[PDB]
């Protein structure tokens, strides 16, 4: 087995729906602070 | 420190070190290695046998001092 | 089954034996839980 | 009825980004193929490394949707524009707004920086467009006349310098300096949202629900009616080798060759995990600078990245 | 001691549950929302 | 645009975007598809999303329904994210207001009650999570304790009761 | 029974629910709750360590706890390598996870079956808020006049789970 | 002490001669002409 | 044999501060008497419960003075709108038998 | 024609012309901006397509049911419940 | 506990939380015997409560 | 309790006003409250309340459930499509004819 309510996933996964090769990314935050120049 | 454990992380009683040098006690890492085939120093698998006995000198006060050099060991000196 | 379950006592052990002896599938909830293609 | 159409190898999806919390309305590429800018309805503006596909930065400018952005190739400037009635400019060494060109009356819809005269040209749902001095916050012309929201603009050095297509289903070509209407085309039936200018053929195409149409400069000579991708079209992007891309509203992306107008691929993309299919959609496209890879910002918070297909031959993929 | 307790270790194979590394494009079920609700309702 | 007119504004922009998009693509109802009525149905779909009631009006041309779902999903997600943000302001103390306090309370409860309705129905569909072994262990162990405490079970309260 | 109405009260830092029961059922629950506590006390159900107790206000509790720690045996000695550990936590969701039927059996162990079925059934109602509804069939409704007795009970149960009957 | 309508006008009155000491506040001498 | 050091805890100082913020926000229509009542009451709800950890907590004391002085400013902008200088304090700290507001003060000390 | 008739007929006139015109427009733009700083046109013929009228099929296929509003006026049971209750009775 | 969750790189220092109101010498000090005891005890406690009924 | 006159006024008021403004409705009849109107409508009046006798299969389901989920009638009654009142009294009746 049984799945507690916080442990259940109703939505098929990204690797499930896209395939083997698709290099999927997730990004919550940045690699920089606001000061450091990109230019 | 000089005499502080890796697994229990306090005063180690018997020196029995993995061949690399980051040392511990056999009587300490015994249950960890027996119940998990690897150790805390490295995630990779371990054989218990190669952990070899070592004995550190007792000096005038009882301090761990170099057998040949007699110099006193502290938290910093090279081992 | 009785993994996760250190120290089975006598009457729990008994109740569990008797349940796994006696229970087979029900119908009302099996129906409760066809689409013309 | 045509010479046998050339053979362009197909395109395959390879890398998918999911970082936004709203629709991804617009996307642009940096001059040197190192990073691309995204502006969303989440109100963020997010800069991403083009290689590692990693979010290099995010910046919280606007108040509502960012409807369009553009990066300067003559400066480290980045100009944003959104349905907050406002247009902003960012310095990208200190990552900050540096001037804001007030003036429109409603949602900006799109804009472009003129390649040589340092002005902006922005189109707005307020039935106009404007020409902005870069630095001094000066608007020299309210290019006016479209009977409704000027759904887009593109600007170029040669005459005419400004093409704007609208929901009036018309297209209008303007003289920049007198800021006056020169020419109109009115072939279309349903509103026209996407206009694109060829790099080396002095021509340009416009898309609408009916189908694409093609025109020859500077006059507006109709050329060659392109049909097949019958869905609300949102961005057209054209490549070096004459590959032309129509991103539709409902996810269905269609490819053709610019010369013959030969629709040679339909890609029909798959949505993220949690997004219902009805939320599928394409909202903008852009080839990289080196034109090897292709970015598409979709209507389900994702950025899909397609690559030229290497295993393609004339027999793997014939032309018909 | 310990001779009488009822549940031996239940956290044997719970290897961190990488839903917190999934990304779900669906507001009312994203992990951000779940945790924010967990924080702000009692 | 200023925090007062943010809501009214964004609403205007949304309704008009809907008008442009579909009621220039979907027609062939060419005269006027009773757009005004399709927008009434927009509003009603929203209302029902806010009240957690499955809105399912059957006779709708599926592409029109596709549009409406795209747009309500947009708007509701905006709603949520602005709720997250205002509540973070109010917890950070940043500012005061007599509206953006009551408004956010309302929004935040509605989000909660939606989560709950979900979690109950999930429990029913996924069966008691406390399997049977755990149930029997707990039960029996309680009984052991009570009996070992000679605890006289309380009896239903007699009518002519002293107290 | 009828249906209860919910609404949140706001402390700016975390909302907290606040229910509303019908008046008749209010009165009945109030009585039942005084009764249950009066007996349960008289018969010494709740052992001592279940401690929002009647005899001491919380600060006196703190003092009691300190000096309790103090009067242990050799507590401050660290010579031979002893270590003391004080740990403190929450149960992180007890209300929302009380399971109705099993709670019904655990009450049948304590009161007679008529009282028991009253309590369990009352915890199963329709929760209103201006337009939304549902039937609260998993958790427990903290807002009914005898939620306190049920919570302290379920506590004692999980206490026995943590300690183990011996200790 | 007491062992539409207005706010605490009574409190304003009763503590008047201290809340109008012109030393405190500072500014005009706008006396009521009547 | 040992010494216990008390000190009010964060969560609790925080909920104090929120109670005061709640006073300010919600009461714009109420009279000064009602404001000062809600203040008095929050205060003794803090002191007469904590009672020793308080004096031992500098940071709390800062909070107390800040908040007090803040509600005195709220009644002051109650009269006029022009902020006035000085302002004799008696009219706050005077018992309500003499027609003051009788606000209980915890701040004047260093 | 619909083909590749004349590629240079299409090819863009010379960069040199763009530079001269760019400077011309730049100065003209300076003149207008500096000066300001110190019944529309006839309807062009609708070069349009004809409509293909609305059949009955799509004439109803874009019929929209009216607004019948629930507001506007102006279950499945898992079977393990069985296991649980049976076990507890035992 | 260390058998059950071997931490190889000694991250048990960062995950820990100690009080940040007090001075330095009044808070909890990070000696590895201590921190490991800290987590080992709590983990033993949590292991007695079925996840499905409650938790810590 | 309810009298047929109040009952009819309820029918008409609901079918006119929609299920959502019970304040206006209860304002209509005297000695009737909005909460009561809502309750009565969903309990008895609304047409979806199926008013017949219990099939053998319906009683099988009822009995089986009330054995499965003790005393939770507002949980059961949707599963067999009657009100809590119907399920409750009718289970009482089966229990009494049995004993």
């Amino acid at each position: 087995e049984v799945v507690l309510h916080e442990d259940k996933k109703y939505y098929p996964t990204a690797e499930e729906v896209y395939g083997p090769e698709v290099e999927t990314i997730v990004q919550e935050e940045d690699t920089q602070p606001l000061t450091e120049p990109i230019i | 420190p000089f005499d502080h454990c890796s697994l229990s992380l306090q005063p180690f009683v018997y020196p029995v070190c993995t061949p690399d040098g980051i040392v511990f006690d056999l009587l300490n890492i015994v249950p960890w290695l027996k119940k998990y085939g690897t150790n805390p120093s490295n995630g990779e698998k371990l054989d218990g046998r190669s952990l070899i006995k070592l004995n550190f000198s007792k000096n005038s006060e009882g301090k761990y001092h170099c057998p040949v050099l007699f110099t006193v060991f502290t938290n910093n000196t090279h081992i | 089954p009785s993994y996760y379950l250190k120290n089975t006592n006598a009457e729990t052990r008994e109740t569990l034996q008797e349940l796994y002896k006696e229970f087979k599938g029900d119908e009302i909830l099996a129906a409760t839980m066809e689409k013309k293609k | 009825t045509m010479p046998k159409p050339q053979w362009h190898p197909p395109w395959k999806l390879y890398r998918v980004i999911s970082g936004h919390l709203g629709w991804v309305r617009c996307i642009a590429v940096e001059p040197g193929n190192q990073w691309f800018v995204t502006g969303s309805a989440d109100r963020t503006i997010k800069i991403w490394d083009l290689a590692s596909g990693k979010l290099k930065l995010s910046l919280t400018g606007h108040i509502s949707t960012v409807r369009g952005v553009i990066v300067s190739t003559r400066s480290p400037y980045l100009f944003s524009c959104g349905e907050d009635k406002q247009v902003k400019c960012w310095d990208l060494e200190y990552n900050k707004v540096i001037r804001h060109y007030h003036g429109h009356l409603s949602a900006v819809y799109g804009l472009d920086l003129h390649p040589t005269i340092d002005v902006l040209v922005t189109c707005s749902r307020d039935s106009t467009a404007r020409i902005w001095d870069v630095r001094t916050k000066a608007s020299v012309h309210t290019l006016s006349g479209h009977t409704n929201a000027v759904a887009t603009v593109r600007c170029q050095a040669a005459e005419p310098q400004i093409i704007t297509g609208s929901h009036d289903t018309t297209i209008r070509l303007w003289d920049l300096v007198a800021g006056k209407t020169r020419v109109t085309l009115t072939n279309h039936k349903k509103s026209v949202r996407a206009v694109v200018l060829h790099p080396r053929h002095y021509t340009f195409a416009s898309g609408s629900p009916d189908n694409i149409k093609q025109w020859k400069f500077p006059d507006g000579s109709f050329i060659q009616n392109l049909s097949g991708h019958n869905a609300i079209i949102n961005t057209l992007t054209v490549n070096s080798d004459g590959v032309l891309v129509s991103g539709a509203d409902n996810g269905t992306m269609h490819l053709w060759d610019w010369r013959t107008g030969y629709n040679f691929q339909r890609v029909h993309a798959a949505v993220q995990p949690g997004s219902l299919d009805s939320e599928s959609g394409i909202f903008a496209c852009a080839f990289d600078q080196s034109e090897s890879r292709l970015l598409t910002a979709e209507a389900d918070k994702t950025i899909k990245v397609y690559r030229e297909d290497d295993t393609a031959t004339e027999e793997t993929h014939p032309v018909s | 001691w310990d001779d009488d307790v009822v549940f031996k270790n239940c956290a044997k194979g719970v290897d961190d549950q990488k839903k917190d590394k999934r990304f779900v494009n669906d507001t009312l079920r994203s992990e951000f929302h779940k945790k924010f609700m967990e924080k702000y309702i009692k | 645009v200023t925090k007062q007119r943010v809501e009214s504004h964004f609403d205007l922009e949304l309704r008009a975007a809907v008008m442009h998009d579909i009621l220039d693509m979907m027609p062939e109802g060419i005269k006027q598809n009773k757009a005004r009525t399709i927008l009434q149905h927009l509003s009603e779909a929203w209302r029902c999303w806010k009240a957690n009631i499955p809105w399912k009006v059957p006779g709708l041309p599926t592409p029109i329904e596709n549009m409406i779902l795209r747009y309500v999903k947009a708007k509701a997600d905006w709603w949520t994210n602005t709720a997250h943000y205002n509540r973070e302001r109010i917890r950070r103390g940043a500012t005061v207001d007599k509206t953006v306090c009551k408004k956010n309370l309302g929004r935040l409860t509605r989000l909660y009650l939606k989560a709950e309705q979900e979690r109950q129905h999930n429990y029913l569909k996924d069966g008691p999570y406390i399997t049977a072994e755990e149930a029997v262990a707990v039960y029996t162990t309680t009984v052991h304790w009570l009996e070992s405490r000679r605890f006289s079970p309380i009896p239903f309260p007699p009518l002519s009761y002293k107290h | 029974f009828k249906e209860v109405g919910i609404e949140f009260m706001d402390l700016y830092s975390h909302l907290v629910p606040v229910y509303d029961v019908e008046p008749l059922e209010k009165i009945t629950d109030a009585y039942l709750d005084q009764y249950l506590w009066y007996e349960a006390d008289k018969r010494r159900l709740f052992p001592p360590w279940i401690k929002p107790a009647d005899t001491e206000p919380p600060p006196l509790l703190v003092y009691k706890w300190c000096q309790g720690i103090n009067n242990l045996q050799d507590v401050w000695e660290t010579s031979e390598g002893e270590c003391n550990v004080m740990l403190e936590s929450r149960f992180e969701k007890m209300y929302e996870k009380i399971d109705l039927t099993l709670l019904n059996r655990l009450l049948r162990l304590i009161v007679d079956h008529n009282i028991a079925d009253y309590m369990t059934a009352k915890n199963n109602v329709v929760i209103n808020y201006k337009d939304m509804n549902h039937t609260n069939s998993y958790g427990i409704i903290r807002g009914l006049q005898f939620a306190s007795f049920i919570v302290q009970y379920y506590g004692l149960v999980m206490d026995l789970l943590v300690l183990g009957l011996h200790r | 002490w007491e062992k539409n309508q207005i706010p605490n006008r009574r409190f304003t009155l009763w503590w008047s001669p201290t809340i109008n000491r012109a030393n405190v506040y500072v500014g005009f001498q706008v006396q009521l002409d009547l | 044999t040992a010494q216990c050091f008390l000190r009010v805890d964060d969560e609790s100082m925080q909920r104090f501060h929120n109670r005061v913020r709640q006073i300010l926000m919600a009461s714009g229509s109420t009279t000064f008497t009602k404001i000062v009542n809600k203040w008095n009451t929050a205060l003794i709800g803090l002191m007469t419960y904590f009672r020793e950890a308080v004096v031992n907590t500098q940071e709390l004391l800062d909070l107390l003075v800040k908040c007090e002085n803040k509600i005195q400013t709220r009644i002051k902008i109650g009269l006029n709108s022009k902020m006035p200088s000085r302002f004799p304090p008696v009219v706050f700290y005077t018992p309500k038998e003499l027609g003051g507001l009788g606000m209980l003060s915890m701040g004047h000390v260093l | 024609e619909v083909m590749n008739a004349d590629d240079p007929d299409l090819q863009r006139p010379d960069e040199e012309a763009i530079k001269e015109i760019t400077e011309k427009t730049r100065v003209a733009l300076e003149k207008s901006v500096s000066q300001k700083v110190a019944p529309p046109s006839p309807p062009a013929p609708v070069m349009h397509s004809p409509s293909r009228k609305m059949t009955v099929k799509e004439q109803q296929e874009w019929k929209i049911p009216p607004c019948i509003s629930n507001w506007k006026n102006a279950v499945h049971i898992n079977e393990n419940f069985a296991k649980l209750a049976e076990a507890l009775y035992i | 506990y260390l058998t059950e969750h071997p931490d190889p790189n000694n991250e048990n220092i960062v995950g820990y939380n100690n009080k940040k109101c007090w001075p330095r010498d009044a808070r909890m000090r990070l000696m590895k015997h201590d921190v490991n005891l800290g987590r080992a005890v709590f983990w033993d406690i949590k292991n007695r409560l079925p996840r499905s009924v409650t938790t810590v | 309790v309810w009298r047929n006159t109040e009952d009819e006024i309820l029918k008409a008021a609901v079918m006119k006003y929609g299920k959502n403004q019970w304040s206006r409705i209860a304002s209509l009849l005297h000695r009737k409250s909005a909460k009561q109107c809502k309750a009565r409508w969903y309990e008895w009046l609304d047409p979806s309340i199926k008013k017949t006798e219990w099939s053998r299969e319906e009683e099988e389901k009822l009995l089986h459930l009330a054995k499965l989920m003790p005393t939770q009638w507002r949980t059961i009654a949707p599963i067999i499509g009657r009100t809590a009142a119907q399920c409750l009294e009718h289970y009482e009746f089966l229990l009494d004819k049995a004993a």
